[PDB]
């Protein structure tokens, strides 16, 4: 008894995208189907409904020119199509019903509407110096710059390195792509004694690099 | 149509503690036929689905812990969470689902802990990204809280303005610190046209402005 949304999108302007949500474990036509929209760092959102058994919907008045729900009790799946895209429309598209015990929401759909095109990132390292170094702590990284789309994955030493690892929020540049910097806290008495690489990951782009971050004297 | 308002916008408070947080209607919820409240107060952890906790006001969800409570009836309901836990760092939500759906605008709920200064790295551009013609430097803010803090980047004593980016992660769920990167990036021939490059930190745990500087060509 879920709700099972398509995979994350990334469109041009003025395209259209159309979102599925397929309803599983239960009666698709006895309960409304509703869809919800959070765009980032922001609030959840009404966008509509459509009682699927007579197709009836209603939408949030300030969905009207841009959204269109639909169902199928054929195929026990529910739609909800955007039109003429735009930066705004980059947000969170929840699907959602109400039960008579519950609610149950989907996992969420991403859409990313940008003009960028796909790029692997360059990964330069963040090299470590008593410029990165507290008393016993000395800091290093790597910078994960100019990709798109998202995700980027990094882990350290293939795996073997999770402790003081801590990878940031990717930050949207001017030119419309995305750079990111993973970072690694450790003793300073490793640095040099101490093999660090970064395992840098971008399946869009097919990108995959290793480097090694190794210290600089100053 | 139904407006809710959720208050506070934002929670801090310690490990243990009581925590409430309300959500007021515009018009009642409370529906005539059936004497049930139409209202639902979500968890929601970021990137994620918002997670039911309490539906018809006070009836909490099958696995949500008890500590979890729902309160109110008619316009003014409350969420209360008996001892906070580090694993409750969320966004909460009320939703009405009487009349067509309406949410409050969220509580984003942070764990408080003792002040803590960051740590300030900073790191020069290496020799990879200047041979394709582009500097960054980086200027990490390391385990300091509260999350509130200012980065300034000065190129020869020089404040910048338009070439830098800054992200924060979430909050840690061992020890409740934030982390700040920032990235000032130049082209390589106005990075060439300097010398001192240094990100200025103002935190509520640094007395006093910290400063960590290098100079071009010294690393």
């Amino acid at each position: 008894v879920q709700l099972v949304q398509s995979g994350a999108e990334v469109k041009k302007p003025g395209s259209s995208v159309k979102v599925s949500c397929k309803a599983s474990g239960y009666t698709f036509t006895s309960y409304w189907l509703h869809w919800v929209r959070q765009a980032p760092g922001q609030g959840l959102e009404w966008i509509g409904y459509i009682n699927p058994r007579n197709d009836y919907t209603e939408y949030n008045q300030n969905f009207k020119d841009k959204a269109t729900i639909t169902a199928d009790e054929s195929t026990n799946t529910a739609y909800m199509e955007l039109s003429s895209l735009r930066s705004e429309d980059t947000a969170f598209y929840f699907c959602a019903r109400r039960d008579i015990t519950t609610f149950y929401w989907g996992q969420g759909t991403t859409v990313t509407v940008s003009s960028a095109s796909t790029k692997g990132p360059s990964v330069f390292p963040l090299a470590p110096s008593s410029k990165s170094t507290s008393g016993g702590t000395a800091a290093l990284g790597c910078l994960v710059k100019d990709y798109f789309p998202e995700p980027v994955t990094v882990s350290w030493n293939s795996g073997a390195l999770t402790s003081g690892v801590h990878t940031f929020p990717a930050v949207l540049q001017s030119s419309g792509l995305y750079s990111l910097s993973s970072v690694v806290t450790v003793p300073s008495s490793s640095l040099g004694t101490q093999t660090y690489i970064c395992n840098v990951n971008h399946k869009p782009s097919n990108t995959k690099v290793d480097k090694r971050v190794e210290p600089k004297s100053c | 149509d139904i407006q809710l308002t959720q208050s506070p916008s934002s929670l801090s408070a310690s490990v243990g503690d009581r925590v409430t947080m309300s959500c007021k209607s515009s018009q009642s919820v409370l529906y005539s036929a059936n004497h049930k409240n139409y209202l639902a107060w979500y968890q929601q952890k970021p990137g994620k689905a918002p997670k039911l906790l309490i539906y018809w006001a006070s009836t909490r969800e099958s696995g949500v812990p008890s500590r979890f409570s729902g309160s109110g009836s008619g316009t003014d309901f409350t969420l209360t969470i008996s001892s906070l836990q580090p694993e409750d760092i969320a966004t909460y939500y009320c939703h009405q689902y009487l009349s067509s759906w309406t949410f409050g605008g969220g509580t984003k709920l942070e764990i408080k802990r003792t002040v803590a200064a960051p740590s300030v790295f900073i790191f020069p551009p290496s020799d990879e990204q200047l041979k394709s013609g582009t500097a960054s430097v980086v200027c990490l803010l390391n385990n300091f809280y509260p999350r509130e803090a200012k980065v300034q980047w000065k190129v020869d004593n020089a404040l910048q303005s338009g070439n830098s980016q800054e992200s924060v992660t979430e909050q840690d769920s061992k020890d409740s610190t934030y982390s700040l990167s920032s990235t000032l990036t130049l082209s390589k021939a106005d990075y060439e046209k300097h010398k001192v490059y240094a990100c200025e930190v103002t935190h509520q745990g640094l007395s006093s402005p910290v400063t960590k500087s290098f100079n071009r060509g010294e690393c």
